[PDB]
């Protein structure tokens, strides 16, 4: 029951590895890798385009510039964590 | 030897008496020639083995042979560069003692015609295009921020307005913005004898933008004496080829868009319209990276502005300070 199950686990894991090695040789991790960097920049530059959306040369620069700062100020990240802890409690 | 001792220290004292002397103009070198064999200078310095297109701006109206000066780096010491006529007349002097410089050969044919080599191996003709020695530039260097596409087209300058906000925040005490509605890529002051100056003089080059495109050479160059790269909005350089020929040689900064797949949703996020040009904004973009930096030596492969602006900041953090 224990030795046999150990043998089953070993034979199954060594067979899963002996197929992931083939998949790496043919190439499938590259699709996953080159997709995560894609949305990384699509989470990147595409936020930079919106950071110039309110550079006004109708008066949202007074408040919206602070809304962006507050969201990523480590204050709106800890306040929400405290609220989630309270909700759990 | 009273002759050597009585003067030799002349340069040593006059390059330090007015240590706060203000520099002007500029120099763009082309040959780094040493001076162990080519000293010919009262500074007793080794040589001028600096580089091609070296960074130093000079105003000390010295004698008609050499120009005692200053080099801009981490140290604010004084330097020395030869006068333009010196480099002109000596660029052949280093090849004046080149024996068979004219046409006779040393290939065992000694006595065919003999005679001194013809004067054409001198500055008698030198007429490639009559290209002069060291070229001036502003007291600073002009700025180009190429990318991500044809400037002024929705996203294109919108990647620059955001980049010019922290820039103006770091600047504004350093800022010298201007917006040029003229084509430097179609502007070159290397005219034959005289550029167009009149308005209705009825000449073959009267109704030409050259008159109103060279008018901002004065809005650049020595106007930068207060020290400032002077950025611009120029919808002129979509490639560091036409700009980097004349005495401009601008600060070309490239905002990278990485692989040609993140810009798709960067330009299509606005949906309809933006594909009026379709290809070029995604074709001219890699038509730029195509060639090496060196011009746009600056590259800006970076995410959200917080660190992306730092690359511009650290470039000019050393650059601004090391220019005094």
């Amino acid at each position: 029951s224990f030795f046999v199950l150990n043998l089953v686990l070993g034979v199954l894991s060594g067979e899963f590895s002996k197929e992931r090695e083939k998949a790496k040789a043919r190439g499938d991790f590259q699709k996953l890798r080159e997709k995560q960097q894609l949305e990384e920049d699509l989470k990147g530059y595409l936020d930079w385009i919106t950071q110039a959306e309110d550079i006004d040369p109708r008066w949202n620069r007074f408040c919206r510039r602070k809304c962006r700062a507050a969201v990523k100020s480590n204050v709106f990240y800890w306040l929400v964590i405290f609220l989630v802890f309270l909700n759990t409690l | 030897e009273s002759a050597r001792r009585e003067v030799e220290s002349q340069a040593q004292q006059q390059l330090e008496r007015a240590k706060h002397k203000p520099v002007a103009f500029a120099v763009r070198t082309n040959v780094s020639y040493c001076g162990v064999l080519d000293e010919e200078c009262p500074v007793q310095g080794s040589g001028v083995n600096f580089e091609a297109k070296d960074f130093l701006h000079i105003k000390e109206k010295y004698s008609n042979d050499w120009w005692i000066g200053r080099l801009v780096k981490e140290g604010g010491d004084i330097a020395f560069i030869p006068s333009p006529q010196r480099l002109e007349s000596i660029r052949l002097k280093q090849e004046q003692k080149a024996r068979r410089s004219g046409n006779p050969s040393s290939l065992s044919d000694i006595g065919n015609r003999r005679s001194p080599p013809p004067s054409l191996a001198k500055q008698k003709q030198k007429q490639a295009e009559h290209v002069p020695p060291y070229d001036v530039v502003p007291s600073m260097r002009p700025v180009v921020l190429v990318g991500p596409s044809l400037k002024g087209y929705e996203v294109t300058d919108m990647m620059q307005k955001a980049l010019f906000d922290f820039l103006k925040h770091r600047f504004d005490g350093r800022i010298s913005i201007t917006r040029v509605t003229a084509d430097l890529s179609l502007a070159k002051r290397s005219v034959l004898n005289n550029p167009g100056k009149r308005t209705i003089i009825e000449r073959s080059s009267a109704r030409s933008s050259i008159a109103e495109v060279q008018s901002e050479i004065e809005r650049i160059f020595e106007l930068a004496k207060s020290l400032q790269l002077v950025v611009l909005d120029a919808d002129t350089i979509n490639h560091p080829a036409q700009l980097a020929k004349t005495s401009l040689a601008p600060i070309i900064v490239f905002v990278k868009v990485s692989s040609p797949k993140v810009l798709q949703r960067l330009i299509r996020s606005r949906g309809k319209s933006q594909m009026k040009h379709l290809t070029v904004q995604m074709m001219a973009y890699d038509k730029l990276v195509q060639c090496p930096p060196e011009s746009f030596d600056v590259i800006l492969d970076e995410n959200q502005l917080e660190d992306a602006c730092e690359h511009l900041a650290e470039y000019l953090e050393v650059y601004w300070r090391a220019t005094h």
